[PDB]
């Protein structure tokens, strides 16, 4: 029943501003915390259950904590038009940012305010009985996201236990970039995040920016666009604990069928009615034409291409109007594909989900209504190319010690830079022995 | 002569809320529990399925178990759910998560107390206990860990009586969960020691069925689960009306089995067809039993072409002659020998009941034993032999404790019983 | 909710909280509808009377306010915008009218039905003196006779029982409701068990009559034991 | 009662729209508390 | 099922135009049309 | 098929038939197969489509055929 | 039942607005694809989806693809009246022009533009159940034409398989032209041709000129009228899979019946019923006049004579008013002429079709309206002295190298010019083989 959100810096922040804006249009709370005045003990209304708890006067507050180190993003939300929706103690903020350093986060700054972090959610989980996972949204690329969501999913690791941990990442594109010292950050955010999370979803902005110009016909686009498209996957996946359907879902069975080894825990995710309103009105929107899109990769939030690679797992989540005998015969009519692989050793590559509640339409929105969407997790060994090209340039800058005075002054041995870089290069290996077929093993 | 029901599960619970609303409508039983039939033939045998309670009321003999509420809330909201007795639903505090080990070991056997004080309860207020039925799929982590977990603790606790289960079991051409190989096997080894008799379907022989056979262009779980529940409550039609040649479960399955592993049956139900058909076709014993035995009306992927039956049962509802019947099952077994075991005289038994469903003329439910699910084993434990050997997903069940001593047994086990329907069904009298 | 699930798809949330608003606020919230249709029709009737060819989005959004909508930041030009078809600053009105008294297919079909029962004169409209006593004793909603301006057109009937609407969730049981209201139910195609059917030649599976016993059939006399 | 509803429980018999649920959400009528099942509706 | 999908149209005619959306000045076509240059003559207000 | 669901079997005419008009089926006297006695030519999938059924149900159906003396002492005697 | 139309290039598209504009009205969708306000369906039977596929709200939409590299054409069809018909992912349009480079458009640019046209193709044939070919338009005189044309059929060659492909190709008139470097195109057009095409029909717009200055009163005829007599040509061959008919012919029967050897595979075209509204009214138009008109070289939509060559086989089809005697009796008397001759290896030369629907008058049009029309498609010897002179032709620029560096500056190997020529040259042998009497080699 209930989930707790973990949103870190400012892409976090901001994507949970649109998904929290997202939730509360799809349950019904005003944006004064009121539920509309036709609701009443009339009927049973708990499906806000979920992401909502009641007080004892009926107003409503959200199971979320918002986390960055500098006031401005979190003093927009309190100046913001939700206002009155968040409690403020939930709205914490620093004094100055990690300036790009996962060192400052981790080791300076960080420290200072975990403690605050840890009692908050101690809080929140009090005042729970059937909590079933935390969902955590951070960018590795900067300091405050890498090093204080490491130290954050740590400490949450050690008081908590058999407990999932589900993150949506948004990783440095692999050409569009923003800063010179994204490398670094996020060799070192891997290296903490591989041992500290059950199943870890990649999205990248050069992809979404993509999918945005090819998919929806806008010229400029901006992160509001890229944040309702994250809010409209995160709401496609957690449906399933909070509508009516014929098959659901719940949180600890994607680490079930997606992680065949305990380090292949990195998926890829895609969304397949992105359209705009004046496309729906040339097509039908089956569910055979949407299957047919969750595999395309011009369908995808991360910039890898899956035909480099073998697929090990696919989890898919359909909801709306779909008949179970239609999924069987589109996922039938994927696996036929010569194009579309996977290894021998998974012969059972699908798990399925069905929901009867269609997306939600937001006012100012662009994505076109339909009457049914579908939704793709997937694990693939295609990933490796991904680290693969972080580590190039990885082995570039530290080739020459291009920054590496800033890190060991803020507080860490240059040592750890050999580690990471020593994992993810045993990352690479496990990526390619994998891969290799059973009859060549003997 | 009543029986105990018991629904495990997501598919257990949705299946079990279709056959009660079907058993509640054959016996007029208001949703509010009022009794409002119109004959009373149908009060005088009420007790088989329903306990008797005070007022104007009845409650069913069921036991409702899951490891999450989300199905328990959803059928309880359904509109037959208020008949289920409140304290007869348990539940724990987190899902099995699809995983074998995680509903056998952990949470199976916190709640497992709790489900054999409630079933000892049921049972002991019977004045004559027939055998429990059970259904539950075998690809999921708390139907198959709970459902065979409590299968054990009930035959080591009620010898006597008998063991019967309906399993949902892995389509042939699409998976719905990547792990069903290693919960089938597993499954499987403990269902070939504990049950009497076990009834496998495919969903995608239940797709096949909406779409030829009653061409309907938008079939929902409630149709699949609507023949599920036609089949189950036609088996048991004759425990509970009168009729001119009574059979029981325990001489079903005297006739059926031959030794007692080669105790897996397909089902099939025939007054199916389509909206349009109707028309052009009157009811008659012939039709019947040419429905019965066309492939295209059995529920299991497997097609009687490769093997060969070693018994089969019919069960009739309706008023009718016994010297169809009997001819009928005779010119079968003759026109068709090639495909029945020689070594036995006489493959097929009948059985009459005068009260057929209401709105047909009359019906028949085929259960049959035949040597051509073997090839289904053999392409499961094939799917489990290409994810062992490279250790498939094998961290989760390890890290909850299991020794993969099992996983080589429950191989083993299931590999010789396909090596035993194949030498049965290649076997001659010399 | 009903803005989102598949079976109202033309429904929107903030016009559905504009309807709320017109219909919970202050005669009750069908009567409320009703006067909101004829001050539309009046307000633009006078427009086209001075030789503006509709209503602004100025006096619209004055005449929300006026019946009570507390509107939000961009929500009052959101609607302007979505009834602005020509994008001139102005409202259309069939468009409007029809999203106003918008109901469901099946909810419309009864609503059709039940307008079809009564009698009309004159230019298709009724009057309320000829038949307030004819269906006093089963109409239970009796706000129908205060809608009367004693005359009504087919506008505002739609508008008042799409206002009841939101009342009774379920489909059916609105279907029913209103055939038993205005007693609209065809004899000859009936819905209700609860009616006078009649068929011209009988019903195809008539049962009645004759029990149709097999003792009456056999001759006794024959069983008598004699040499 | 009604013509919808007037018929025999037959498998292609039943019309699943004609009846749509007005809502799709979870209630909570099972829940554990602290280790005491309650079934309340 | 045919009326359904003929109303779900209606709806994304009328409440979703293209210029309802929030980021239409970007977007919008003729956005330099509607501008102004930096400075306009020699009594501009706004060149401070 | 995968257009819309309203689709159903069209009417087709076929004048000119000789069963139809009280005459025998002659040799050379098929005038329902010359193209000028339809009234279209297009070829419908009719072994996709369904019928058209226009009726008014039966509402119900039926599948049974239709089908103080307390003692106070006080002992009275009526010969009736 | 269904199949899918690809148009290439200029040529391609302008024969497209003619073709489409026939097939709306002779189906009776509107030009918008919309339908009156109070039907629930626009029309009362689905004989359109050969063509047309509709939404579940009954706007239609056309099974086809526009290609070009210049955007002006389909920036012509964006604007025009068809607007709303047709999808707007179907309209593809590239930047700049393969500028009569057979080596432009085959390696650099329809290189690049070939996998969006194929993905349109695959979305198209997703949305299929029972697709029995492709129909392909475009001219092998210009650049994008010819070597997108043949990159693309390669690529379906590979993908689809053994599905059939029927291309209607406007070859370089004998004396009218167009452009200097025609003969290289042509040439190199026919060798990728040969291998990967089932029937190949053969239009020059020499022939079309003379028939519509013959038989139409026309002084000043322009692309338009030809279109229309393309269009007209294409709807007759594709009739007899939409209406009723006593002898119905399926795509698969045409390469079946007219090829008899793998390269043997280009067929004449004709039509017999071209007939001008004033002339129309003086002439009785019976089932033998037409037929005898049919083998008339004057009613040729190629500018090559059949007397100079032999027949290896005939396809028939007559749509309309006609009874099958008078078809067999017209046949019996074509065979009997002595300037039609077979080759002696084919004693059974015909296949007949015979289809009720009569032709459709489109309200601009110039043809007159007539109850019946007949169409045949040939195969015979004569094509070889097409072949002669566009090879003497290219001799004669190819002796001097006269252009050669454009085309190895666009990414061909010179080799390839000395390839095609042998490749032409055995075809024409093939065509001397072939015609020679089995009684003569005894
Ligand atoms: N999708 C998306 N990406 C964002 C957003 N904001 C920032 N990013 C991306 O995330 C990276 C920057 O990370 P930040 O979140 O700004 O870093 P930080 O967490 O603020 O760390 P500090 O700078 O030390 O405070 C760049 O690749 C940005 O493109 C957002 O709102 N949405
Ligand atoms: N019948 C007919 N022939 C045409 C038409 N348009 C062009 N042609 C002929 O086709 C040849 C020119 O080919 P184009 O289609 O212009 O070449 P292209 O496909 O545009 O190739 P690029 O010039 O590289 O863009 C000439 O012989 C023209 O006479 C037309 O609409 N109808
Ligand atoms: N026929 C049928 N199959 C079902 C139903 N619900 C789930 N299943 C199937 O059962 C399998 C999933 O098992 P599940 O019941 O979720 O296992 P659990 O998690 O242990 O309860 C899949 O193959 C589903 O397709 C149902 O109502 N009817
Ligand atoms: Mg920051
Ligand atoms: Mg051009």
């Amino acid at each position: 029943r209930e989930a707790i959100c973990i949103h870190i810096g400012q892409a976090g922040c901001q994507v949970g501003n649109a998904c929290w804006e997202l939730f509360c249009l799809e349950h019904g709370i005003q944006p004064d915390g009121a539920m509309p005045s036709d609701k009443t003990i009339g009927v049973e209304d708990d499906a806000f259950n979920t992401f909502f708890s009641e007080t004892g006067a009926g107003k409503h507050v959200p199971r979320a904590v918002f986390l960055d180190l500098e006031p401005t993003v979190v003093d927009e939300v309190r100046t913001g038009t939700y206002r009155q929706l968040f409690h403020p103690e939930q709205l914490i903020s620093g004094k100055e940012d990690a300036a790009n350093n996962y060192a400052r986060g981790h080791y300076t700054i960080g420290k200072e305010i975990v403690d605050l972090c840890l009692d908050r959610i101690r809080k929140l989980a009090d005042n729970c009985t059937g909590l079933q996972g935390f969902l955590v949204y951070h960018a590795v690329g900067g300091g405050t996201g890498s090093g204080l969501g490491a130290l954050l999913l740590e400490r949450l690791s050690v008081d908590y236990g058999k407990k999932s941990k589900l993150g949506y990442t948004v990783y440095p594109s692999p050409q569009v970039s923003t800063a010179v010292v994204e490398p670094y950050n996020s060799v070192l955010s891997t290296h903490s995040l591989l041992e500290h999370t059950d199943v870890a979803a990649m999205l990248d902005n050069e992809a979404i920016y993509d999918l945005t110009r090819r998919n929806l016909d806008i010229e400029r686009p901006t992160y509001t666009n890229l944040n309702r498209l994250i809010g409209q996957v995160v709401s496609s996946l957690t449906a399933s604990l909070r509508f009516d359907g014929a098959l659901n879902v719940d949180l600890t069975e994607f680490q079930t069928n997606l992680v065949p080894y305990p380090r292949i825990h990195f998926v890829l995710t895609s969304y397949a009615p992105v359209i705009s309103a004046e496309k729906a009105y040339h097509e039908q929107l089956s569910v055979s034409e949407i299957s047919n899109a969750v595999f395309e990769p011009a369908s995808m939030m991360t910039k890898c291409d899956p035909r480099h690679g073998k697929y090990m797992a696919c989890c898919l989540m359909y909801r709306g109007d779909v008949v179970p005998k239609d999924v069987n015969a589109a996922v039938a009519t994927i696996k036929t594909k010569r194009t579309i692989q996977f290894v021998d050793w998974s012969p059972t590559g699908f798990k399925c989900g069905i929901n009867y509640q269609p997306p939600t339409v937001v006012p100012g929105g662009d994505l076109a209504k339909v009457q049914r969407a579908v939704c793709m997790i997937a694990n693939s060994t295609a990933i490796a190319e991904v680290f693969a090209r972080i580590d190039h340039k990885f082995d570039l800058m530290y080739s020459k010690r291009a920054f590496v005075h800033w890190y060991v002054g803020e507080g860490m041995e240059e040592g750890e830079f050999s580690e990471a870089r020593e994992d993810l290069a045993a990352l690479e290996k496990d990526y390619e022995e994998v891969g290799a077929e059973s009859a060549d093993m003997d | 002569r009543e029986i105990v029901c018991v629904q495990a599960g997501q598919c257990g619970n949705q299946i079990g809320s279709k056959f009660w609303e079907v058993i509640s409508d054959e016996h007029g039983v208001d949703p509010t529990g009022t009794y409002q039939g119109d004959s009373d033939l149908q009060l005088e045998r009420i007790n088989v399925y329903f306990d008797e309670a005070t007022g104007g009321r009845y409650v069913p003999r069921s036991v409702l178990i899951d490891l999450e509420p989300g199905t328990m809330d959803s059928v309880r909201a359904g509109p037959y759910g208020q008949i289920f007795r409140p304290d007869n639903f348990i539940f724990g505090q987190s899902g099995a998560g699809n995983n074998w080990a995680k509903g056998h070991y952990t949470e199976g056997a916190e709640l497992i107390d709790s489900v054999l004080d409630v079933c000892c309860k049921e049972a002991e207020s019977c004045d004559c206990l027939q055998g429990f039925q059970i259904c539950h799929s075998l690809g999921g982590g708390t139907g198959s860990g709970m459902g065979t977990l409590l299968i054990s603790k009930l035959r080591e606790q009620y010898p006597d009586r008998i063991m019967m289960t309906f399993s949902i079991i892995p389509s042939p051409k699409v998976s719905d969960t990547v792990v069903e190989p290693y919960n089938t096997t597993l499954s499987v080894h403990q269902l070939v020691e504990n049950s009497d008799e076990s009834m496998c379907i495919d969903n995608e022989a239940l797709y096949d069925i909406c779409f030829r056979t009653l061409k309907l262009t938008t079939p929902t779980f409630g149709d699949l689960n609507h023949l599920v529940s036609a089949v189950v409550s036609g088996v048991t039609c004759c425990l509970r009306f009168p009729g001119q040649l009574n059979s029981d479960l325990r001489k079903l399955a005297v006739n059926l089995v031959p030794f007692p592993r080669l105790h897996f049956f397909m089902m099939g139900f025939a007054p199916l067809t389509s909206r349009g058909s109707q028309q052009y076709r009157g009811l008659s014993v012939p039709e019947l039993t040419q429905q019965m035995f066309d492939a295209k009306n059995m529920m299991q992927a497997a097609d009687p072409r490769h093997g060969r039956y070693l018994t089969a049962s019919a069960l009739f509802r309706g008023r009718m002659s016994t010297k169809e019947v009997d001819e009928q099952m005779l010119n079968v077994q003759n026109k068709n020998s090639s495909y029945f075991i020689e070594w036995i005289p006489n493959n097929i038994k009948s059985s009459v009941c005068d009260i057929p469903p209401k709105g047909l003329k009359m019906a028949v439910t085929f259960i049959g034993n035949n040597t051509c699910i073997q090839e289904m084993f053999r392409r499961v434990g094939e799917q489990f032999t290409l994810m062992f050997r490279r250790k498939a997903f094998l961290h989760w069940y390890t890290g909850e404790g299991m020794d993969e001593m099992e996983f080589t047994e429950a191989e083993s086990n299931m590999n010789d019983l396909v090596s035993e329907y194949q030498q049965y069904q290649d076997a001659t009298i010399e | 909710m009903i803005y989102s699930d598949n079976n109202n798809p033309r429904e929107d949330s903030v016009f559905l909280r504009v309807k709320r608003a017109v219909r919970c606020g202050g005669v009750t919230g069908p009567i409320q509808m009703v006067d909101f249709l004829r001050d539309f029709r009046c307000l633009e009737e006078e427009q086209r009377a001075s030789g503006r060819k509709g209503v602004t989005h100025k006096q619209f959004v004055k005449l929300m306010e006026q019946y009570g909508t507390k509107l939000r930041e961009g929500d009052a030009a959101y609607l302007c915008k979505a009834f602005d078809d020509d994008n001139d600053g102005y409202i259309n009105p069939e468009r409007f009218v029809r999203h106003f008294t918008g109901l469901n297919q099946r909810r419309h079909n009864a609503v059709l039905r039940a307008w079809a029962s009564l009698p009309k004169d004159a230019k298709g409209r009724v009057r309320r003196n000829h038949l307030n006593e004819r269906f006093s004793e089963t109409v239970t909603h009796g706000d129908v006779w205060g809608t009367f301006s004693p005359t009504l057109c087919f506008e505002e009937f739609l508008a008042f029982y799409a206002a009841v609407s939101v009342e009774i969730p379920l489909d059916e049981k609105f279907e029913l409701f209103l055939l038993r209201e205005w007693c609209a139910d065809s004899s000859r195609a009936p819905v209700m068990n609860s009616t006078l059917r009649e068929w011209g030649q009988g019903g195809d599976p008539l049962a009645i009559g004759k029990p149709l016993y097999v003792q009456d059939v056999l001759d006794r006399p024959l069983g008598l034991s004699t040499k | 009662r009604t013509i919808y509803d007037a018929l025999p429980k037959l498998p292609g018999f039943s019309f699943p729209e004609l009846n749509p649920p007005p809502t799709n959400g979870i209630p909570q009528l099972c829940t554990i508390r602290k280790g005491i099942r309650t079934v309340f509706d | 099922r045919a009326n359904r999908e003929k109303q779900l149209l209606d709806y994304r005619e009328t409440y979703q135009k293209k210029e309802t959306q929030r980021e239409w000045d970007l977007n919008d076509p003729h956005w330099k049309a509607k501008d102004l240059p930096g400075r306009v003559g020699d009594n501009d207000p706004r060149t401070g | 098929m995968k257009n819309s669901v309203a689709r159903t079997q069209p009417v087709r005419k076929y004048e000119n038939f000789t069963l139809e008009n009280n005459l025998p089926l002659a040799l050379g006297a098929n005038f329902h197969d010359d193209p000028i006695c339809r009234d279209t030519n297009r070829t419908s999938h009719t072994l996709l489509l369904p019928r058209n059924v226009d009726y008014a149900p039966h509402t119900e159906y039926v599948f049974n055929g239709g089908g103080e003396p307390v003692f106070d002492g006080w002992m009275t005697v009526n010969f009736d």
